[PDB]
């Protein structure tokens, strides 16, 4: 999946 | 509950401790036993409530999307049975951060700062129950992420300016659940552009070290829009 | 336990699935349980049995260290509180692991690929064990460790060639525990060059397939070397 | 802590 910038950590 | 007998700040002690040796789940259980005291957190206290649980729900969704991807392509039952499993927990976390928001973080927060940064946090959650949802509830569980983002917004507009960290990852964050939960592409790149192009022109008004903390947020928007446009 | 009433080949799937998740605790919970069933394992079954137990003791000695440091560097009680909760659930596992190759691995491997595997891992657990061990035992779980791995070595140098993978990775293993817990360094250097040289003269013996597993192996023993002189 | 190569995954 690509996932989108988010806040924080990974 | 199990932390019932460790003094608060000797949990926060520990968390930091967890923190350093990257055992997330350990960080989490402590800072949940923190909150669990009912005392407000301070700034620093909310950063490491969210960065545990994050970590935690972190390895939660990466496993959930490797097993799903694995069960796509398959359409006996273990793939499913297990992919469940995993679900299960992950809406296990979720449930208990919830819980916190609501049993009494939110009501308690009256000062911008923590109250956008606890909503913020409600709208995430949420948001991660709606990347598993396939049921009858699937729909109240994005309204219930669009609205604790919508309160979390409106508050940050009217109490913070537009370079603000928590504000802008806040916008980062609803945007995605925009693009990507609520199916509207358009709304999370006028949101990004926005947010982003309101943030360069306050810039001028910042230290050094608030010009990093917010460029570098200012970035990830821009990394989401070299993505979507 | 909590694995009884799942099917064994149900087991060895979801612990497959769950190492492609990179969800390793359940993978060593999936594998314990079909080591519960009673069955020997084949060599597939063997390696995720030791893959999951590795990943999962592997986050508590990195933890563990990182612990252990900081309560060096502080010399109230919360850093040793917590090196002990740590260290604790280390030992925990290490004796989990111990348990099932006392009950029944080791008593039911006859090959020697099985039997060399399985002693290789009881002197590799009793090893974490030392790794943390300040207390009266320390000196017979470090000869629990030394008596595994040389039961292991006397069988491996007896029943498989030089370039034999599993040989190589408990020379390895063996030439650690010599170096760094029999405070033996001059033994470890002879064990790895020895090794490695025997290897050498092997290899012209092997299939390219064969020959890549091997040259691996022999690559760590010389890493150790590089290291040591 | 300088860990030395030992067989198998980190
Ligand atoms: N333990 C952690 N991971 C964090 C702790 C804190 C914090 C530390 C002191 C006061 C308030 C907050 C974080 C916020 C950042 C934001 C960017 N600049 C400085 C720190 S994150
Ligand atoms: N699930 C895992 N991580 C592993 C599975 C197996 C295995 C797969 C088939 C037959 C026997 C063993 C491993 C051994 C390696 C050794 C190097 N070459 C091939 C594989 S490791
Ligand atoms: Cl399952
Ligand atoms: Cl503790
Ligand atoms: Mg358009
Ligand atoms: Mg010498």
């Amino acid at each position: 999946k690509l996932m989108f910038k988010t806040e924080g950590p990974d | 509950g199990a932390m019932g007998s460790m003094e608060r700040a000797s949990l926060i002690q520990k968390a930091k401790l967890a923190e350093q040796a990257e055992r997330y789940e350990d960080m989490a259980a402590f800072m949940k036993g923190a909150v669990e005291k009912g005392e407000e957190l301070s700034c620093e206290e909310r950063n490491l409530l969210s960065v545990a649980y994050k970590n935690v729900v972190g390895g939660q969704r990466a496993a959930w999307r490797v097993l799903s991807s694995i069960e796509q392509k398959s359409n006996g039952p273990e793939v499913r049975e297990y992919r469940e499993k995993v679900e299960t927990e992950l809406q296990g976390v979720c449930d208990t951060v919830l819980g916190l928001l609501d049993s009494h973080l939110i009501k308690e927060a009256g000062d911008a700062e923590s109250r956008v940064f606890y909503l913020k946090m409600k709208g995430d959650y949420y948001r991660y129950l709606a990347e598993v949802a396939t049921g009858d509830d699937k729909k109240r569980i994005i309204d219930s992420a669009r609205s604790a983002y919508q309160e979390a917004m409106d508050i940050s507009k009217k109490e913070m300016p537009p370079t603000n960290p928590i504000r802008l990852g806040l916008a980062l964050n609803f945007s995605v659940f925009h693009y990507e939960i609520a199916n509207s592409p358009e709304e999370a790149i006028s949101l990004a552009k926005t947010t982003f192009d309101e943030a360069m022109a306050d810039l001028h008004t910042l230290s050094e070290d608030s010009y990093k903390d917010s460029t570098l947020i200012m970035q990830l928007l821009r990394d989401n829009l070299t993505l979507w446009t």
